[PDB]
């Protein structure tokens, strides 16, 4: 289930020729490189330890590509302005996600390529890496334009070739970092809520990777729809946090139990107030 | 290694 | 036109212990356009040297960013995160709740 992805964002700056461009690469959801046109010296840069391995020629080459990408997004942004009959006195956004996924058998599982305009799906490359799926009318224009130009072949080649090549490389160099886990440190807290009712909150802290599952149980049944689950958040040190709580009758807290499932936990935890 | 888009723009 | 209101979470990196140094986080997610202004406050006063991560966006295209600063929780001091985004008529201020 390993993967690599590049999330690119181009934001038009009204009146100015050049849009701001930011590119972020990820391996197994971990940011490993980043390029930002706003820097004093635009350049792709390491965002993870094991990328120190690469020599200068690597960063130079990636940086060159970024410059190419900037031009592409600039022209695309302009074209989109016309498709939607929008004024250029305002800012606009064009985003792209591309990359590859490795299945269980380390083979290529799927290639990805999708664009969004103003934060909404615009056009995407189908899993066949041959056909395009357009989200609206404007996108259809792009779609018909790319089928005639054979753009897909270009993307398919990167997705099944260079994409797989480097993902394997990065997985090999950052193996000791990417394949690690930090199982969660959990506990249950008790809080006032309302008359005759209290809140029990189950916390999971300092865990990695982010994937996790917390559940509450009453009489052997999980409280599927009577539980508040916050969205997973960054601790800021590379690990994540999360919690799930339930409002229970005062004097019956004991009847409830929390379970924490994480790939760092061979056996799921079972906590209570 | 990042991808370089095809010559054809949107 | 196309706009999405940011979700905001304010929390400490480590469990809060009054009197013990820690780090306060203001995680802002699910917003668009990307342009956004974030401030962290202690008793309604901007906290200096607040650090901002670089911006990114999720699988659903919405952007997110993490603001954080050093702080020491106490019994009486309040901490908040105020966010100014074009999706809201006025800045939204969220207070830190140690039980959240």
């Amino acid at each position: 289930p390993h993967s690599m992805r590049y999330f690119e964002t181009a934001v038009s700056r009204p009146g100015l020729e050049e849009p701001r461009y930011i590119s972020v690469g990820y391996v197994d959801n971990k940011e490993f490189v980043r390029f930002d046109s706003d820097a004093e010296n635009p350049r792709y840069e390491p965002r993870a330890p094991w990328m120190e391995q690469e020599g200068p020629e690597y960063w130079e080459r990636e940086t060159q590509k970024a410059k190419g990408q900037e031009q592409w997004f600039r022209v695309s942004l302009r074209n989109l302005l016309g498709y939607y009959n929008q004024s250029a006195g305002g800012s606009h956004t064009l985003q792209q996600m591309s990359g590859c996924d490795l299945g269980s058998d380390w083979r290529l599982l799927r290639g990805y390529l999708q664009f969004a305009y103003e934060g909404r799906d615009y056009i995407a490359l189908n899993e066949d890496l041959k056909t395009w799926t357009a989200a609206d009318m404007a996108a259809q224009i792009t779609r018909r334009k790319w089928e005639q130009s054979g753009a897909a072949e270009h993307y398919k080649a990167y997705l099944e070739g260079e994409c797989v090549e480097w993902l394997h490389r990065y997985l090999k160099n950052g193996n000791a970092t990417l394949l690690r886990t930090d199982s969660p440190k959990a506990h249950v807290t008790h809080h006032p809520r309302s008359k005759g009712e209290v809140t029990l909150r189950c916390w999971a802290l300092g865990f990695y990777p982010a994937d996790i599952t917390l559940t509450w149980q009453l009489n052997g049944e999980e409280l599927t729809q009577d539980m508040e689950l916050v969205e997973t958040r960054p601790a800021g040190d590379g690990t994540f946090q999360k919690w799930a709580s339930v409002v229970v009758p005062l004097g019956k807290e004991q009847n409830y139990t929390c379970r924490v499932y994480h790939e760092g936990l061979p056996e799921p935890l079972t906590l209570r107030w | 290694s990042s991808l370089e888009n095809f010559a054809a723009y949107v | 036109m196309i706009q999405k209101t940011p979700q905001i979470q304010v929390y400490s990196r480590h469990p809060p212990e009054n009197g013990k140094p820690n780090i306060l986080n203001c995680y802002v997610t699910q917003f668009h356009p990307p342009h956004i202004e974030i401030q962290m406050l202690k008793n309604g006063k901007k906290i200096p040297k607040v650090e901002m991560s670089d911006m990114s966006f999720s699988k659903d295209w919405s952007f997110y960013i993490l603001a954080h600063t050093e702080f020491t929780p106490t019994e009486t001091d309040t901490y908040a995160c105020r966010v100014k985004h074009d999706s809201m008529a006025e800045p939204k201020t969220v207070y830190w709740d140690r039980d959240m």
